[PDB]
């Protein structure tokens, strides 16, 4: 998604911040991504699903952000307020806030939003090959009960 | 000369449902009000015409000229509100 945005040295300024990650006190990084079009198909379907989440998102949900900001208050919540304050590139406010028993349509829309989220997760999610049960004290050999 | 008011569209407590129900109540009341007012005025006009026919006829009854008795018969023709235009 970012290397579509064709730049010079901004690709580097993104990559050197991005690639070195830390999980369980371990630094790993993956170099030399020539950014072929094979990732572009796997990214096009994420783009499709974000468009559909937008169009089929109900009236309860975008309201739920502002309503919980008015009801509760937290620093953690603020972080999400900071994202919604940092980007306001949609600004299309809805009209009605009555919710006058549209509840089957609401169920249908929320099922659709969850299913599009499942599609993006089915992109980003890789298949579990093994399930650990018993680990040696060396953390060198471990037993699993599952083979693809 | 009657005018249907309107339901203010931006504000409403519930939506399509309660504005339809309020419209149905207001329109049923307007319908029965206009029909009762019309029937009231038509019954008034017919009562006054049938009242004045008798006071006209009793005063025209006495004389015996042909123009007199022809005026008596023309003005003693019976009337309904559906016969009044002719």
């Amino acid at each position: 998604l970012i290397a579509v945005h064709r730049e010079y040295n901004e690709m580097q300024t993104i990559i050197d911040e991005l690639c070195s990650i830390q999980y369980r006190d371990v630094l790993i990084k993956l170099p030399d991504i020539v950014n072929d079009k094979q990732s572009m198909y796997s990214m096009k379907t994420a783009c499709i699903s974000l468009s559909m989440i937008t169009a089929m998102a109900p009236d309860i949900v975008r309201t739920y952000i502002d309503r919980l900001t008015l009801e509760d208050h937290s620093m953690l919540l603020i972080k999400c307020q900071e994202l919604l304050s940092k980007r306001t590139t949609l600004s299309t406010q809805r009209c009605g806030q009555l919710h006058a028993t549209d509840i089957k349509d609401e169920l249908k829309k929320i099922k659709s939003v969850l299913t599009m989220i499942d599609q993006i997760n089915s992109l980003t999610n890789e298949k579990t090959y093994f399930v650990v049960c018993d680990v040696s004290a060396d953390n060198r050999m471990a037993t699993c009960i599952y083979k693809n | 000369w009657y005018t249907v008011y309107n339901i203010n569209d931006p504000w409403d407590e519930n939506g399509y449902l309660v504005t339809s129900i309020n419209k149905l109540v207001y329109l049923g009341k307007l319908f029965v009000t206009l029909n009762q007012s019309w029937s009231k005025l038509e019954k008034v006009a017919m009562s006054q015409i049938v009242t004045t026919q008798n006071h006209l006829s009793g005063h025209l009854r006495k004389n015996e000229n042909f123009n007199a008795v022809y005026s008596q018969r023309v003005l003693q023709t019976p009337l309904t509100g559906q016969r009044v235009e002719s």
